[PDB]
């Protein structure tokens, strides 16, 4: 039995994207306030003060569930891992520091200067 | 990465496997499928995945396929292929699509018709119900605050006719003669749901039938106060052939023209809709039921009847003698209603809901019916047939799908095919209006939080508005934006023949209201309707009103309490 | 408390049956809408405490006699008729002269 | 009295918390909208007597147990939302779960 | 009762579980399902089933559903749910439903989309395959002869570029400016197909580019010979984000502004039509099977190469020199050509289209293609790569369905999505536009009987019109009256941008052809293209010219002998 | 294997359709000419030549396979058996000699006049 509204769960855990690389990076917070960066938010272009491998982030979001975020208090450094986005791979916005295309690449990581 | 079921529940809810009790009821309903690459789940919010170069896009609206509205993740209970969990989207106040939402250049099995941009304002779909609006084909416009009543419990079209609290409209759902049609028609313009007028299907020639279908009329009306005789059924039927609608009958009870077999001899085997198959309401008294045997017939019912209980017996004796001003002094008016208030059809009534047999579910509002409480009273009666008859053959051995699958079609996509209109309403399908209804599985079928219709919420569940957020009390529901200024008509349809929109209804009755023509009304059939497909044989005793199904005593036991009213309701 | 119309307007009855046995009290005569009101509210209290159709209708008739209403309030009321949320549902409540 | 709509709104809530407290005499077990009728109108009385917001919400949460109720209204009201007219203004009062 | 399936499928055809056979190759395709009860089969003949009160039915042509025409039990070879057992329904020239036909009032289980009346012609649809006309991405508009010659194998659409015989239209598939691009919309007037102008994509400014969408081009065009420049790329993908319209692209095969990574970041991961993803007909020499692992390019390939035979290297030296107008005597135009002929990239090209990678297939008609032979070479190449590779993990265990359905995709419902027209054709699906071909399969993919277009045939094989019935010799193709007067312009559909739609060029440069306006172009990926949504990893050898897909060799033996060609044909 | 074009049938025969009541009825010629009666023409309303209970055909159709037609030659007696109509059965035409549909009764082979 179970009470109103309830939901009689399955014994079994959820799976997230599998077969997508991982690559992990030591963040941390060099300004004097706390930040705090959302599942979908696009690594590279986030604010200079984070002092981690920039060159490393390219195209690729948190590897954490959807929606949540996790908090950076200022000092505290957090190794976080990261995930490539999905589709074509085509973002657009935040800070016009790249805006569209892929970098990706088979064997060198080149291309895109800043 | 790997998470429990629990957190994920807590955040984006249920998924495949995952059950879901109906309120206070012992139905469970189980995800048959998730139409979703696990995630980029998309949901709104402070810091969540719709924003901009994430879930949006810079491509414009022209570029079919930016929703105007999406539902975030929402477990969809439609009778067609119910019980999935998918983002539902919405676009020109029609469905656009159901599966997955996002950006498909940065988000992986995005569906091509289903993309978050500049245009979408999200729904927190997540830990709620969707579904598709209830249609009541049984509807006398005693009064029009009615609609209000039928819509706070997810009822956003309406089937019948009436002028006001006049006795000929107290009893008859007609609005008789082109007159009427069309201050009808024009008064309709102030409504918050969508419109079917029928007329009256009482005459000899062809003429004053003709006159009704190009004043716009979905349909005709037979009554046993304005004559239920085979010439007026003929008549009406021939009508119905050559106009492409829907004739409703209220048999002669009083058995005055001939018997149930002579009625069924006069429709010649052509589609019809038959209101209160039990008996109650109307009908050649005793076996009315006899009539559901047959494949034309589409068979409906009032809601007093259903669910079957211990105290029902006593108060449809004294409610019969106002709907059809019959006197209690007068012998050949009471002994007239001591067959009418049979028991015996009203516990089969219930069980043939459960086979299969009576394919729809209508009212007979302030006549021998409440509109409140339609949507309720159905899963009033799931609740019964399970504790009583339990799971059948065809339901799956873990979950009760197929008893709410079957049970939502008898209020959502039957009474749309019934009426001609399943191409516009009755399921959560693609191409179909945004005629839709939310609510927590908590209040299932009793209090929706939302009413969205024609991609607009109309109608919704809410608080103080000078209040800082809109859940703190006193919450009652009031009219929204979508039952506002020109936006109520514009989002409403005024339903009519093919004729009268054709002749051009539409302007020279002056409907600012949406007008679309009814069709498909003949050439369907009982095997037409959704999970009510079957058409057993009967046997019904004359002289104890004892009903026999395929050579089985079709009954059951009245129940004292039933699920959900006195602990969601107040009076 | 997502109150339905039926719900909302079911509140203004009771409203008027506070102050229909607030001039019981005090010995007054009641009018037609005061008599109502408190023959209305014994129908929505009896479905609340879980009483039959039978019992409620009888009781509904024993409440008031015809000393106890101003003169001419009997006539006008051959039937009363509400509806009241029973363990079953919501169900009709006609009570024929009640005075 | 210039009665600005929101005050007109407030007294259909108080009507519901007489019958919630007149039933609760009797002995019976209170439904959703009789629970959030008296668990708010100690919001509103609470403010009118100068409570703070601390208090009332305390308050609030012992005013009823789950054998109070029916089964199955504590578990459809995980929180209770109210404004009410205080010393300093109007202020929200969230009652996370009273039962 | 019951009867032996060889005289059921003497009169009757197939049924689920019967395999048949293609042709003169080794594939054969099963029936899936099929839809219709068995005992009420719907077939025209004397003292059959279509007769009045038995097929047909008293009632009118406006309750919708009474047909136009109907295909009396065919099978369907579809890429959704294809290899199917049904009768098909056409009404107002598109898809009215597939399932049952017959009259509802005395057949039981009849489809309500479907029914036959007096407004049904019946078509034999027994003993004979049905399947959505083919689309041709690559056509030079150097005659418009070439268009009989399509239509006479199967193919109902064209998409390219082109005023006449010009040098520029021989190499190039461009009508550029809106004059030319007027004068051709116009010349289209005469002609029995749907056409798809394609402008050029060679500009640094906007507005060249803005001029050709509203004068009436579906996509633009990037050409070697124009200029395939990172630039012309890049601004041309600009404009196709704004205008909803596809760019097909003959990348620089010189090698000259840079490689194909270079050009693959001027595309910024942007949605774009490749040409000849082999290189023979153009493309950056030697890896430009490379694009093809990406996700947001569409490959499509001419149909010289395919089948891979062992006499294909010759004659491609010799061919090289005319379509791009190349000297035999100076060096770097005979030096050029020994990349561009390399052989290896041709036959991992064949296993290309069997893997899925290949998604659709063109022609560059009369500029390194052929147009009357494109359904042909398909079934060819599926014989060579049944007959070599054997059956898929995918494909069934005693049928060859999975690969029929994927290579029947490339030429019909994956080149409408490209260019944006699935909604109005690609597969055999409700509510679609009713541009169907019709085959013996004895003469499948080769020689068909008849090609309806917009719900009229078009084409067909017709005997000696003076005999006494339509099969008596000399039978050769003719037009028929789906391409004969007013008739032609109404069943055939001028492809246009919205942009275009918008502002009106139907009525500015006055089209009485049929006008739809594209759409849902740059959204799409290689996932939405159906059968074919692999992106596997790639590595070519540049000095050999040999293909690792996977780490694996992508290559095959050649084939001397193919199948269905001098069988069938004379010339 | 199968030559080009032909069809690999299953060794299953077909069940034409099952669970419908079933009447065999003797069916004279008595006319000089020769009368072919097609699959779903209304026996009821054949012509008055052919001598056979009449009454015993009340919306029934020949219960054979579809389009398929047997003939009967001047004089020959042949039996054949009938099989009632689908859906709604209601038939129009043929020579206005009922024109609707035939009840099923409620257990009696009665009503309309012939
Ligand atoms: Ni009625
Ligand atoms: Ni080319
Ligand atoms: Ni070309």
């Amino acid at each position: 039995n179970t009470p109103l509204g309830g939901c009689i769960l399955a014994d079994t855990p959820i799976t997230f994207n599998e077969n997508k690389p991982v690559t992990k990076v030591k963040v941390r917070n060099t300004g004097d306030r706390p930040i705090q960066v959302g599942s979908h938010f696009h690594f590279f272009e986030v604010n200079r003060a984070l002092e981690f491998d920039r060159a490393a982030a390219y195209g690729k979001r948190l590897n954490i569930s959807s929606t949540t975020a996790i908090r950076f208090e200022p000092g505290d450094e957090t190794e976080v891992p990261l995930i490539p986005f999905g589709g074509k791979q085509t973002l657009y916005g935040f800070n016009n520091l790249v805006d569209g295309w892929t970098g990706e690449g088979v064997v060198p990581n080149s291309e895109r200067p800043d | 990465p790997q998470i429990s079921r629990q957190e994920y529940a807590g955040l984006f809810g249920p998924t495949t496997g995952d059950k879901i009790r109906l309120g206070d009821t012992n139905l469970f309903i189980e995800i048959e499928k998730d139409l979703r690459g696990y995630g980029e789940e998309s949901v709104y919010g402070g810091g969540k995945s719709l924003r901009d170069g994430m879930g949006a896009n810079n491509h414009l609206t022209r570029d079919n396929g930016v929703l105007d509205l999406v539902i975030t993740n929402v477990t969809i209970v439609d009778a067609r292929l119910g019980v999935i969990k998918a983002d539902v989207g919405i676009r020109d106040g029609k469905i656009a699509g159901i599966g997955k939402s996002g950006n498909p250049g940065v988000m992986d099995g995005v569906t091509p018709g289903l993309v978050v941009g500049v245009s979408t304002d999200a729904i927190s779909g997540e830990h709620l119900i969707l579904t598709a609006a209830g249609i009541d084909t049984h509807i006398h416009l005693i009064s029009p605050q009615q609609a209000y009543h039928a819509l706070s419990n997810g009822v956003a079209t309406f089937f019948g006719g009436g002028i006001g609290p006049t006795d000929g409209t107290n009893g008859t759902t007609v609005t008789p003669g082109p007159w009427n049609i069309r201050q009808m028609l024009r008064s309709v313009e102030g409504l918050p749901v969508n419109v079917g007028i029928l007329g009256k299907g009482n005459s000899y020639g062809r003429g004053p039938l003709l006159e009704q279908a190009i004043a716009g009329v979905v349909g005709y009306k037979v009554h046993e106060d304005w004559g239920a005789t085979a010439n007026a059924l003929r008549h009406s039927l021939r009508m119905a052939d050559e106009m492409d609608i829907q004739v409703s009958v209220h048999t002669d009870s009083l058995n005055e023209c001939g018997y149930v077999e002579d009625t069924i001899d006069a429709f010649e085997g052509r589609t019809i809709h038959t209101f209160h198959t039990e008996g109650a309401g109307g009908g050649h008294a005793p076996d009315i039921i006899r009539v559901a045997s047959q494949p034309n017939v589409l068979p409906s019912s009032t809601n007093p009847t259903l669910p079957y209980g211990v105290n029902s017996q006593a108060e449809l004796f004294d409610m019969i003698m106002v709907c059809h001003n019959l006197n209690p002094n007068v012998p050949a008016d009471v002994s007239f209603a001591e067959s009418r208030v049979r028991p015996e059809t009203i516990a089969a009534e219930n069980v043939l809901h459960d086979m299969g047999v009576i394919s729809m579910f209508s009212s007979d509002s302030q006549a021998m019916g409440r509109v409140g409480e339609n949507w309720l009273r159905v899963m009033q009666t799931a609740n019964a047939m399970k504790a009583s008859r339990g799971k059948l053959p065809e339901d799956a051995p873990g979950n009760d799908n197929f008893r709410v699958l079957r049970y939502v079609a008898k209020i959502t996509i039957n009474p749309a095919i019934a009426q001609g209109v399943s191409h516009v309403i009755g399921s959560v399908e693609v191409g179909k209006m945004a005629d839709l209804v939310l609510w927590d599985p908590r209040f299932f079928g009793a209090k929706p939080k939302m009413v969205i219709k024609g991609g607009m919420i109309n109608w919704a569940a809410m608080g103080d508005p000078n209040a800082s957020l809109p859940t703190p009390q006193p919450v009652f529901y009031r009219p929204m934006f979508g039952a506002m200024g020109k936006t109520m008509q514009d989002t409403c349809v005024t339903f009519v023949s093919q004729a009268a929109l054709d002749d051009g209804v539409k302007e020279k009755a002056g409907l600012d209201r949406q007008v679309i023509a009814v069709k498909n009304c003949r050439t369907i059939s009982k095997h037409d309707l959704v999970r009510n497909d079957q058409t057993p044989n009967i046997e019904v005793d004359p002289e104890t009103f004892a009903v026999k199904v395929d050579g089985v005593h079709a009954t059951c036991e009245p129940i004292d309490t039933a699920a959900m009213n006195q602990r969601y309701f107040f009076g | 408390m997502q109150l339905t119309p039926r719900e909302v307007e079911k509140l203004m009855i009771y409203t008027l049956s506070d102050v229909a046995f607030k001039r019981k009290a005090r010995g007054l005569k009641l009018n037609y809408p005061e008599a109502v009101s408190i023959i209305t509210v014994t129908a929505m209290e009896g479905a609340r405490d879980g009483k039959s159709v039978e019992d409620v209708m009888k009781e509904a008739s024993k409440v008031l006699t015809k000393d106890d209403v101003m003169d001419g309030v009997a006539d006008l009321i051959p039937n009363v008729q509400v509806e009241a949320i029973f363990t079953d549902g919501s169900r009709l409540v006609t009570v024929h002269d009640p005075i």
